[PDB]
């Protein structure tokens, strides 16, 4: 309806008890392997946060599986520092991560963060 | 909280 | 880390795209029925929104169910606005649903949700 | 968007 009043900090609120869930293992329901470090996550939350995700799970074949095995130039420290942004809107970019945060957030096809690492990268050109 | 959005 | 950034619109971003998921019936994995009337949705989305939720899926032997049958007093039309509420930050609050929006939000254990009920009643009297 | 939290 039209008359809707809406609470300003519901999204937010939601957010941080997904990322609790997440830190306490409940209900995660499938294993992300980098180069043999392996991630727990809702697959829920990864298809709302990444392109590539998402054309994955709601695939008919892949919607099934437990396990994801990521291509093997993807570094695990990019991968970790993007899963942490996917769960609090907070992103770890310093000078010595840019280049593999920025690699990793094209193949999972994150918009935002590539576009902030490209204008974070020509500041210092 | 609450507003009119 | 104490220099991350903070993408300000993340948090509404990922609960719209889970509210799209959930329009489409993707990957849904609970069925809540309310006096024969039945209502599909994400047991995280449900949990991080409601004290009764939380309890229910960390039980044991209740995380493990399909069907959650509610409280037969609980009206449909009030369950279904508390829904919608949960999944856009948007609360359809009426002259003619509030009574039933509040013992709903009173029941699923939505604190916010029922202090906000008694301020507008509280208004009429 | 970006900001400093
Ligand atoms: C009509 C419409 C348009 C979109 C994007 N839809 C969508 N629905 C559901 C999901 Cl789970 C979802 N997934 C998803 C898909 C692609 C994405 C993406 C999320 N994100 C993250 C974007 C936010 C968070 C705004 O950063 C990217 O960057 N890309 C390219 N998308 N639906
Ligand atoms: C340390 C701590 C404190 C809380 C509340 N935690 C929590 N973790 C995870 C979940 Cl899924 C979750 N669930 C949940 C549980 C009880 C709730 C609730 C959510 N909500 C919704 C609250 C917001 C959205 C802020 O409206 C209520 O109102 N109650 C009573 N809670 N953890």
């Amino acid at each position: 309806a039209d008359s809707c009043i809406q609470f300003t900090r519901h999204a937010s609120d939601v957010l941080l008890n997904l990322n609790r869930l997440r830190s306490r293992d409940i209900l995660t329901d499938v294993v992300i392997v980098v180069s043999r470090e392996q991630f727990r996550a809702h697959k829920t939350v990864l298809m709302a946060c990444s392109g590539l995700f998402y054309s994955i799970f709601t695939d008919q074949l892949k919607c099934n599986l437990s396990v994801i095995n990521l291509d093997p130039e993807i570094n695990p420290e990019g991968f970790c520092i993007l899963l942490d942004f996917m769960y609090t809107s907070r992103l770890n970019l310093r000078e010595g991560n840019i280049m593999a945060v920025m690699a990793t957030a094209m193949y999972l096809q994150m918009e935002h963060v590539v576009d902030t690492c490209r204008k974070f990268i020509k500041a210092s050109e | 909280a609450w507003v009119i959005p």
